[PDB]
């Protein structure tokens, strides 16, 4: 059934599961044509497939060529997503295949269920959480590899860097969702928070800066301020 | 014209014969139904006055034998039986006909309703859906479940309708997932029509039989089957033109015959709105769409 606040610790148990987010698969710029009509131009996209217990992020880059000559692209994008997730699962050894796949949008349920009919034991589940994974393209290294791709490509990263050496997967996911929520609510402020201090760097093999434990507590507090703020600047409170 | 005699009527009961209904009081001198049209299947069905629970009845074709009804006080119901002694039967019917002990099948001459509801329904196919091979007639009641319902518990007493499931490997070709799910023509024309049913007459026969069990017995799994078979056609972009035209006629007469007060439980809002307003065949069911909009505009 649907994943929600009541069953949140299930994400960090020892049953392999993946979140799938399709919100950055089909991406466009909207513009005027010489005749003054409106047209779209697609740009590269990505499927965001994440193991919340381990931090493994299977980033499948969606190159614009996949849309050439196709109709009803927003509908095709859900099916292309389901096709690529099914191919990923089939590529994994049996003992690494997920036992559940949680989709962040309900419109992915039927496309994924149909593509996974060969796997009747894998549960396809929606969620009641409003997870901020659309903001993954505000992570500079992820945006960079998506935009530079000249062909379809899968890149493998850990979105927790080395955090699991010092914190649990519950705490790591909480930090991740806070960072992504902040970046989604005010990208510039969030990015200022994360980089203002030039002595804290991002390792070549990492996505986020190398904060000490004490600095993460400050950072995390600053992201909560931002989110409550913007919630005032937004609603005037 | 043929006859189904009754040994007696020991318990008060509403008896229906196809779309007709009448009341028989406890121990009333009732000895059956005469003038039944030859050439059609028929259904004779029952609802006891004391327990409106369980509607039940029997599908039969008088060309296949001499059938009668006899109440059983142990099992507590009116049972259909076959009389093999043809002389014994013709004499019995004649004596009762001579004494005016039977109600006449009241077929108005202009009226093609029953033909139009049973056009493709054959006894031999009924007997494969309702398995009880020692009898030439078939018992159905309100509570019987379908083979597919049992997949989601006595198999001998099941309705073995053809399983239709839009999210199944049978329905979806590897590598055509999106194509086959959004346009079900492959599943309709290759898997079901060419492969299982063999022709559209047999498909329409099962569809009509499922409707009639839903209407006369309130059989829920039959209602599911009727709607599934409609939706499979409406959700196919490529359907033979003669099938669409015939489907429109079939559904028109089903909607025309449905009791107005049962529409809330016998009609699935989602299926009908999809079929009439969103599907590939949204513009191909002119008669059905007109009667639906004038009779059940609330549903839509
Ligand atoms: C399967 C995935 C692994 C990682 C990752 O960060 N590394 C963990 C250490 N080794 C064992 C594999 C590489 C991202 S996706
Ligand atoms: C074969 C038969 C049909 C009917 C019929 O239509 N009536 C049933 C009795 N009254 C109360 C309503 C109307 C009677 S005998």
């Amino acid at each position: 059934g649907a994943m929600n606040s009541s069953n949140y610790a299930e994400l960090f148990n020892n049953d392999i599961k993946l979140f799938v987010d399709d919100t950055n698969v089909y991406r466009v710029t909207v513009h005027k044509t010489f005749e003054g009509n409106v047209a779209t131009k697609a740009i590269n996209g990505c499927i965001f497939t994440l193991n919340p217990k381990t931090g493994h992020l299977f980033l499948k880059i969606i190159h614009t060529s996949v849309w050439a000559g196709q109709k009803r692209l927003s509908q095709l994008a859900k099916w292309k997503t389901a096709e690529e997730v099914s191919a990923l699962v089939r590529s994994l050894p049996k003992e690494e295949q997920p036992k559940q796949i949680i989709v962040t949008r309900k419109a992915m349920l039927d496309p994924l269920e149909v593509h996974m009919l060969d796997f009747p034991n894998i549960a396809i589940r929606p969620t009641e959480l409003r997870l901020p994974f659309s903001a993954a393209m505000s992570i500079d290294k992820l945006s960079d590899v998506v935009m530079k791709a000249t062909e379809p490509q899968m890149v493998l990263f850990n979105i927790y860097d080395d955090w699991l050496d010092r914190i649990s997967s519950y705490t790591a996911f909480s930090r991740l969702t806070l960072l992504l929520r902040a970046l989604k609510t005010n990208e510039e402020s969030a990015k200022m928070i994360l980089l203002s201090d030039p002595t804290i760097t991002i390792k070549s093999y990492h996505l986020w800066p190398s904060f000490t434990d004490e600095q993460w507590i400050t950072i995390e507090s600053q992201m909560r301020d931002l989110i409550l703020t913007e919630y005032g600047r937004k609603y005037n409170v | 014209m043929n006859t189904v005699p009754f040994t007696s009527a020991p318990i008060e009961v509403t008896i229906g014969i196809d779309q007709y209904s009448f009341n028989v009081k406890e121990n009333q001198p009732f000895h059956g139904i005469k003038d039944i049209p030859i050439g059609h299947v028929h259904v004779i069905h029952f609802q006891h006055a004391d327990n409106s629970s369980m509607r039940y009845g029997y599908w039969f074709d008088c060309r296949m034998g001499n059938f009668y009804i006899q109440y059983d006080p142990k099992d507590g119901l009116y049972k259909m039986m076959e009389e093999r002694d043809g002389a014994k039967f013709e004499n019995i019917v004649h004596n009762f006909k001579e004494r005016q002990m039977m109600v006449s099948y009241p077929k108005i001459d202009e009226d093609d309703t029953w033909y139009n509801l049973t056009e493709f329904v054959q006894m031999d196919k009924i007997r494969k859906i309702v398995r009880k091979d020692e009898n030439q007639f078939s018992y159905v009641d309100s509570s019987m479940t379908t083979v597919q319902e049992n997949e989601l518990s006595d198999p001998a007493h099941s309705l073995n309708y053809t399983v239709i499931n839009f999210k199944s490997r049978e329905a979806i070709r590897p590598g055509h997932e999106m194509e086959d799910f959004l346009d079900k023509s492959y599943y309709l024309n290759t898997v079901m029509l060419q492969g299982i049913f063999k022709n559209s007459s047999n498909y329409f026969g099962e569809l009509q039989f499922a409707f009639l069990n839903a209407m006369f017995f309130g059989n829920y799994g039959s209602s599911l089957q009727w709607h599934a078979m409609i939706e499979l056609i409406c959700s196919s972009a490529t359907v033979p033109k003669h099938m669409l035209d015939k489907l429109d006629e079939i559904l028109y007469y089903q909607i025309k015959t449905l009791p107005e007060q049962y529409s809330d439980i016998l009609l699935n809002e989602r299926v009908w709105n999809i079929c009439l307003y969103s599907s590939f065949q949204k513009n191909s069911l002119h008669n059905t769409e007109k009667i639906m909009e004038n009779k059940y505009p609330e549903l839509l």
